[PDB]
Parts: C-alpha cells; structure tokens; sequence
RNA sequence: UUCAAAGAAUCAUUCUUUUUAAAAUCCGGAUUUGUUACUUUGAGUA
RNA sequence: GCUUCCUUCAGUACCUUAUGAGAAAUCAAAGUCUUUGGGUUCU
C-alpha cells in the first residue's frame, strides 16, 4: 500500500526505509508540517561513509520537478524531521541531467546552459547546502596539480550540535557527486 | 613588560610626529584628535628587543656604530657605547667613513645604529655601499631607505630618544650574561638624558 | 579596451615579481589563463593560486615564490608547425636547457618540448624563463 | 565613455547572491502583474525597474521572475517596437534639431549632434543585426521626430 | 594578503568580492501601523500605505529619510 | 663553483658587487633571556632595501620562524 | 558551454590504461554526435 | 541644515623616490624594451 510508490525505483535496502519515513512522517504530523510527504516523491538514494570514528550519510536524488515545487520550499524542516527519524545525516538534491555540448540531442538545438555540467554542479552545490546559503566559493590550485574548492555558508547553522560534522558530511556528498574535492567554512 | 611601556609612557615614545609615511603606517595604532599619531608601542618593545638580540648576535661588541648627529642624542649615544662596546659617532658623521679606506677615521662595522635616518641620512645612504645591516630608532614621519630594522619612537622629543636608547642597552645586557633576569639594572635615565 | 585577458595577466605578474610582491590578484580569469597558470606551477615557477570566483569574470590572486625572471605573451598567436619550432624557440627564449613557450595545441595547452614529444605543434601562447 | 574624454566608473553593481533574499515576500505572478501595470501606465523599462525597487520592496526581478523585465513585457506583448535606449536617442536627436532650426549658430550643439547621430547608426545597426528593428529602416532626420511615438 | 582582507570595505564598490553598499530597510512612520520597505539610495520619493507622505527624500545619494522616524536594516 | 646567495625574503639571488644586500644575524636566548650560542640568519638583497619593504620582509620573516610575533 | 577523477611502470617528474553524463545504432553487452581556420599524418608531385 | 576630519570615486597639478627608463635634459609616464609581440591609427 504506496511505499514502493513514494519511490521511482526497485526497492532497495534504504530507499524502502526512507519512503516508508516520509508516510510515517505525513501519517503523524510531526513538530509542524502535515500532509507534505503526499506531495514529495523520490528517484533514488546513495549511502556514502566518511573518514570518521563513525557515521554514514545519505544522498536522496529528487525528481527536478518537484524538487522545484515543493521541496525547496520546506527543506529545512524535512531534513531536520529525517535526522530526528535516522541518525544518519541526510541531503536532498535534484536528479538533473547534465549533456555535453557538441552532441547533438533529439531535444533542444543547442543545449541550454541550465544543462551544462559546470552550471549542473553549481546548482547542485547550492542545493545540498540548504538549511545555509552559499557566500562565496573560491578555488584553491594547490601546488601539487589538485584543485580544492573552498566554500564558505553564511551564519544560521553556528547555532546547530552538528555543524563540522555537517560540514565534512556535505565535502564527501559533493565528492561522491562530482569526484571533486570540496571544503566548507564559515565566518567569524 | 608593563614596566618598560610605563617608563616610555613617562617618556613620550608614544607620540610620534605628524606625518605619518606609508610604510611606518602599521607601527602606528592611530591618530589622535590633536594631528598626531600614536605609536603602538608594544611593537616598539618587540622591536627594540629583536634589535637588541641582533645586536647581541654580533661576535664582538667594538665594531657595532652608533650615531646621531643630533646635539642631545649625542651623550645618549656615548653612554651607550661606553655601556656596550659599541663605538659611538656623535656628532659630525665624515662622508668617506664607511667606504674611503685611506681616511683617518675610517673605521668599518658589523652594524650601524641610527637613532634618525632623517637627520642621520648620510650614515644611512653609506650603509648601503659597505653592507652593514643598520637599525634606526625612527620616528612616524621617517624614511626607512636602507635600515632594516625600523624601532618606531620619537626623536625630535631627546629625553624619549635618550630613554630608548637607555632600554636597549638594557635588553643588550640582559642578553649577555652581565645582569641576570629578575634584578632591574641600576643606572638611571636621566643619566642618559641631555642635561 | 582588454583584447587578450592572458597578455595583461601575465605583464600583472612579471611586475608583481620585478616588484618582489608574494600575492597580486589577476583581474580577469580566464580559462586559458588558468590553464597557463597550472601549468607554470607544474613546472615550478609559481605556487598556489585561488581563483575566487565573483559571479562575473572571476579574479585569480596567485601566490608567488621569488622564482620568475620573466613570463610573457607573444600575441599574434601564430600559428606554429612542429618544424617551425625549434627556430622560434632560439629566438624567444635564454637558453635550451631551460625556459618554456606554451603552445596551445589540439591536446591542450602544454611546453614546446611536451609539443615535441608529442607531435603536433600548435597556436603560440607565451613563455616564462 | 565612448564620446567624451569621461572616464567615471558610477555603476549599479549587483550583490553575489542571485537566489532571492529571505525577506522577499512577493510570489512571482504578482510582481509580473505589477510589471504590466507600470508598462501600462507609460513607464519604459529602466523606469519600471527603478519604480520596483522603489515603490515595491523588491531588488531585482530576476531574482524573483527567472526572467528579466524586458523579456516578460515581450512575453505580454506589451513591448516597443523601438528599443528603449535607441529610442531615447532618438528623442535627443529630435530635440538637438528643433533648437539647430530655431537657432542656426551654435555650434557646440551641432557638434554633438553629430556625436549623437552617430551613436543613434551604432546603435540601430546593432539592433539591426539582432532582429529588435526592421533590416528597413535607417533613421532619418526628415522623418526622426514622427518615429518616437 | 590580497585574498582574506578584514576591515576593508572602506575600499571603493570594487573590493576583492564586490558588494554593493546601498541595502533595503524595513521602515515605519511615526503612527502609520506598518512595516512600508525602502531602499536606501532611492531615487523616487515613496509614499507610505495610508496618508500618502514623504517618507524618503529623494538625493544624490542615500536618500534623507523624512522627519524623525525608524529604520531597520532588511538583514539577510 | 661559487653558488650565489639567495635573499631570503624575494628569492632574487644576489650576486658579488651588490654590496646594499645584508646578512643580517639574529642571537637566540635559552629560557633565561641570555644569549644562547647559535644564531638564525637572514640575506636581504639590495633592491628591497632601497625600497623600504625590507623592515617589512624581515618582520614576515621573524613570523615565519618564531622570533617575533605580530607579521603585518 | 565536460571540469575532472582513479590505477600500473620510471627517476617531485615521464608514458600508458580505465570511467564520468545524453542521444542514435547493433545482439544486459558493443559502436556515431556541429562547419571552417589551425594543426598532425598521409597521398601526389621531373 | 552648513563646517571640518576619514575613506572613496572622477578630474587636476606638484613634491621626493626610483637594483624603473633614458643619449642626456629629464619622465609616476618618456616606466612594465635585445628578459624585444595588449590593441590600433598616423608619421
Ligand atoms: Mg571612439
Ligand atoms: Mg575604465
Ligand atoms: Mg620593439
């Protein structure tokens, strides 16, 4: 009875688990928002670990549509309400498709720039920061030929128990998405 | 140490003049209402105290100069000499010193101590064509071309010249094994102040 | 007005280096620039530089090691063919045994001997010593 | 300055963030109406955005509306057929003539005429090559004042 | 250090990363009962909801703000 | 093979008739205060004391090591 | 406007292998994708 | 409200200083030029 449904997948391992939070979470009316999982969906989701003592992490890839609907709208209280459910920190982020440039699609005549893999990154970047908003980005060339992306978030998450955590959580997801190293920060 | 920032209060090593040079812009803390500036003060102790390990660092204390050709620095200059080892200048710097080898007086060092590189120019500019390392106990408004170490002061106001002077004997001395730490060394200022 | 981003660059760093600076801040970064710049530091002559990006044309401020004696653009990117080489290389650059003029070649921007070992030369960038 | 020897750098420069700020109570279709209604009212498009900023509490109607303000009142149908800025100098133009005809003798004014005449073909030969004026169409100092409306 | 600066936005609106200077205000009149938004550097004067008065004097730059009056900075 | 100096604030390497140039020498202290035996050197090429960066270049340089605290 | 990432050899560097999107094609596997300049290989030249 | 002081824009001069330049006179442009190529018109 919907749970599979809830997901646009073959049930698997944690994606099950999730969708089956989200229906608890609209059955019961949790802290605030009720009825808000009726309107979310999801596509898929990764488990990825850390260099930690312990924790794993979970990114949850979202339909891009309503990701922009609804999503976005309420995500600082779904992902808060996640991390109350399970331990495991948690990242929405819209499944947008990236398409090289010389192609040629059936779709379009020259690829919009919304597409293009930079821009895809960028917004995917802004996306996973969420509860904070990005201030500055600002790329690091080491010496040693590696590329180093220092993001920098505005304050509102200095008053959370999780922040470095959060932060490190945020690097590995950022990683796994697009084999770039990442560092996140903020200022005093 | 507090004592020592007291002392240069009592002084007045704090003020620098008006002017204030780009370069020296970092010694000073900031500018009073009057049109002066404040030197930050706990820089000028550092600084003194690194110029006073630097001057240490040399192997024998005869062949460090010291100079000012300003009246009342002069006895400031000598007292410190004959405190160190350290020649003094006093007075009428020769322009042939450091580089005319034939000169009577010629006489070339390891360092050279200004207390003015506005005043005390020439040394400064000779400096450069024997590679001698040069501190200056300079103003606000002072150029620093040359000199490598800048301890920011006063040097219009004597008595804080002298006072200056007096301290980084001091610190010298603490450095070398002749006054031990913890005992405050005896002479005074005053004995170093013109008049 | 700008014409050549890469040109005005690199004249900024020359100076920043004659100067004796550390850091000095490219104003307009430019891929190519940026490839340039990695490239330099591949090979020594520059170290870390943190291409900030605005929401424009980014600025680049670079970080320096005391080690440049010069590095240029030769505009008019001729073309050069792998023979063409080795002349234009006495040319420019003090010595063979040192010094590269970066060529951007089908295989990306990369030095005149890397051309070499490759095969194909390329439109001429610039050099460092 | 393209024209004089001016070389100030008075700018509008943008903040960083281009996601909308938090404050920014206004939901898009809104703001769009609003837009409309200060085309409407005869406002040209600088104006309009100026009006927004002012009037209204919003910055920059991009940050709200994906689109810029140009691109909706086209999207409305409500926009010139001659460029906004173009138009402008057009009017200048216009203006420069009247006083020539009135009084032969000056001279400065003739000058910059000229100048503006000469930014006036700049400009419609860019629109020209994008598609915002006819391929038909030169600017004329006969028919100029007619043309503005 | 070119790229972390601290006390310079006294630099022109061409810093490292530019700003702008101007920002919005939440604003409130002596005794009209609202929250009526400005942007300071306005140019056209705004009236506020109910008896339509200055509320903004228009300048050459940051605009005067009429009579006593309040403002917070928007924030954010 | 005479290897030429290399100034330890720019890294322009300073050649035999730059005299200007210095190697200015700094003693170090042994918990007491008193001057302990070795001593940590600094080269100062000519062209940044003829400038007056060099009082600048000698305190990032004292940073660096830990002779001195406040950079600039 | 596809940035990059990882593995093996050599004396920090060199040369090599592998994958990271989307569309069409072929029996889950495997293989085509603007024009010209430029460049590289050729071909053909008494 | 004006006045000053600070910072900053755009003008606009001057002063010292050039391990910058120049044949020198001098020049913060006449500099970043045998470490020669940002663009371009003229001679
Ligand atoms: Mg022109
Ligand atoms: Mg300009
Ligand atoms: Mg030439």
């Amino acid at each position: 009875a919907v749970q599979k449904r809830v997901l646009k997948s073959n049930p698997s391992d944690l994606e099950k688990e999730i969708a089956q939070c989200l229906l608890d979470i609209e059955l019961s009316s949790s802290s605030d928002i009720k009825t808000d999982a009726k309107e979310i969906k999801l596509l898929s989701c990764d488990l990825i670990e850390v260099e930690k003592l312990k924790k794993k992490t979970i990114l949850i890839y979202i339909p891009y549509k309503i990701y922009t609907t609804y999503v976005r709208k309420i995500q600082r209280k779904l992902i808060n309400e996640l991390e109350k459910k399970t331990k495991k920190y948690v990242v929405l982020v819209a499944k947008r498709t990236i398409l090289k440039g010389k192609q040629k699609n059936k779709s379009f005549k020259i690829i919009p720039r919304s597409r293009t893999l930079t821009s895809v990154y960028d917004s995917i970047l802004e996306d996973i920061v969420s509860p904070s908003e990005i201030i500055g980005k600002r790329i690091s060339m080491k010496a040693d030929g590696k590329r180093v992306f220092k993001i920098m978030l505005d304050s509102k998450e200095r008053q959370r128990d999780n922040i470095e955590e959060k932060l490190i959580s945020f690097a590995a997801v950022y990683k796994k998405i697009t084999r770039r190293d990442a560092v996140f920060s903020l200022p005093p | 140490k507090e004592e020592s920032i007291a002392k240069m209060l009592i002084c007045k090593v704090h003020i620098g003049t008006k002017n204030l040079e780009n370069k020296m812009k970092r010694y000073v803390y900031t500018r009073a209402k009057d049109g002066v500036h404040i030197i930050n003060l706990a820089k000028t102790y550092e600084k003194l105290q690194l110029a006073a390990r630097i001057i240490v660092a040399i192997s024998n204390p005869a062949d460090v100069v010291v100079v000012s050709a300003r009246p009342f620095g002069s006895r400031a200059v000598l007292k410190f000499a004959q405190y160190t080892g350290a020649q003094a200048i006093a007075g009428r710097w020769t322009p042939g010193m450091l580089t005319n080898q034939i000169i009577q007086k010629f006489t070339e060092p390891r360092l050279l101590i200004v207390t003015d590189p506005r005043t005390d120019a020439q040394s400064v500019k000779e400096s450069a064509y024997a590679n001698i390392p040069v501190i200056a106990l300079c103003d606000s408004d002072s150029p620093l071309e040359h000199v490598d170490i800048a301890i920011p002061c006063n040097n219009k106001g004597k008595e804080s010249i002298a006072l200056m002077y007096w301290l980084l004997a001091q610190e010298v001395l603490y450095l070398k094994g002749v006054i031990p730490r913890s005992e405050p060394w005896n002479v005074m200022v005053d004995m170093f102040l013109w008049r | 007005v700008r014409m050549s981003v890469l040109a005005d660059c690199l004249k900024t760093i020359n100076n920043a280096e004659k100067r004796g600076r550390r850091q000095v801040l490219i104003r307009p970064s430019s891929k190519v620039v940026i490839k340039f710049l990695q490239y330099m530091q591949k090979k020594g002559y520059i170290g870390s530089f943190e291409i900030v990006d605005d929401h424009r044309s980014g600025k680049i401020v670079v970080n320096l090691l005391g080690r440049i004696n010069k590095c240029a653009v030769i505009s008019p990117r001729y073309d050069v063919k792998l023979d063409e080489i080795e002349k234009i290389i006495t040319s420019i650059l003090p010595s063979r045994l040192f010094g590269h003029l970066i060529l951007t070649t089908p295989y990306g921007i990369m030095d005149h001997e890397e051309a070499r070992r490759k095969h194909t030369g390329g439109k001429v960038l610039g050099f460092f010593f | 300055r393209m024209y004089g020897k001016g070389k100030g750098i008075s700018s509008s420069t943008l903040p960083y963030k281009r996601k909308q700020p938090s404050w920014l109570k206004q939901k898009p279709s809104e703001i769009e109406d609003a837009i409309i209604k200060l085309a409407k009212k005869g406002q040209t498009p600088s104006q309009i955005g100026a009006t927004l900023r002012d009037n209204y509490g919003i910055p920059q109607v991009k940050s709200v509306t994906g689109n810029k303000i140009l691109r909706i009142l086209r999207a409305q149908g409500i926009a010139t057929t001659i460029p906004e800025d173009l138009y402008f100098l057009i009017k200048k133009a216009v203006s420069m003539r009247k006083h020539l005809e009135k009084n032969k003798k000056d001279k400065d004014c003739k000058f910059r005429l000229i100048l503006t005449e000469s930014k006036i073909h700049r400009i419609s030969r860019y629109y020209k090559r994008k598609k915002l004026l006819p391929s038909n169409w030169k600017y004329q100092s006969s028919t100029a004042s007619a043309l503005i409306a | 250090n070119p790229d972390p600066v601290e006390e310079s936005k006294k630099h022109k609106l061409k810093r490292l990363i530019p700003t702008p200077n101007s920002y919005f205000m939440d604003v409130k009149c002596p005794g009209c009962l609202q929250i009526t938004t400005l942007f300071s550097h306005a140019q056209n004067v705004v009236l506020c909801g109910s008896c339509n008065i200055m509320l903004c004097q228009p300048t050459g730059g940051k605009c005067k703000l009429t009579e006593g009056c309040s403002f917070r900075k928007k924030i954010e | 093979i005479y290897i030429p100096r290399k100034c330890s604030a720019t890294s322009r390497l300073i050649p035999a008739k730059e005299h200007g140039a210095v190697q200015i020498n700094v003693g170090m202290v042994d918990a007491n205060g008193v001057y302990n035996g070795k001593t940590e050197t600094f080269a100062i090429s000519g062209h940044v004391r003829q400038n007056g960066e060099s009082d600048a270049c000698l305190n990032r340089l004292m940073y660096e090591k830990k002779l001195l605290s406040f950079q600039n």
